[PDB]
């Protein structure tokens, strides 16, 4: 009993600079169909000293009207392709609020790596899978 | 991997 869904989130004029970037930008809401509405969370630089390398990657759970669920995340390169994938052994609970995910998701090194085609004109493609457990 | 939360419980 499984309900698996999709959204892709296309970050522009992406930056690395905080005072510009800000600390958490999130995308707009999406759903199976549904009145479950989520949305992804982004912290262009984690928030702590362990992730403060990375760019942190969550799912959230905006309106809830509680709900298990498992989900992947992984950024879409130059050529539309699926990399860095990074899911959810298990389910986790989600309450309106509350968000799961993984703090050191993408090594901000990585980024910048033109070699890699993750930032094609400063924009940042990332492709998140949900799956509801009902 | 392990998925984490920004919030306690
Ligand atoms: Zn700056
Ligand atoms: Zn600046
Ligand atoms: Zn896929």
């Amino acid at each position: 009993k499984v309900v698996k869904f999709s959204y892709m989130w296309t970050i522009n004029n992406f930056s690395f600079c905080r005072e510009e970037m800000g600390e958490v930008i999130k995308s707009s809401t999406f759903s199976s169909g549904d009145k479950l509405k989520w949305c992804l969370r982004v912290n262009p630089k984690g928030l702590d000293e362990e992730s403060k390398d990375y760019l942190s990657l969550y799912l959230l759970l905006v309106s809830c009207p509680e709900v298990r669920a498992k989900f992947k995340f992984s950024i879409l390169n130059a050529k539309g392709e699926e990399t860095k994938a990074m899911e959810s052994q298990r389910a986790y609970r989600f309450v309106q609020g509350k968000d799961w995910g993984f703090k050191k998701f993408i090594r901000r090194g990585f980024l910048l790596d033109e070699a890699n085609g993750l930032l094609p004109d400063d924009k940042l493609t990332l492709f998140c899978e949900v799956s509801v457990v009902q | 991997a392990s998925a984490d939360s920004t919030t306690e419980g």
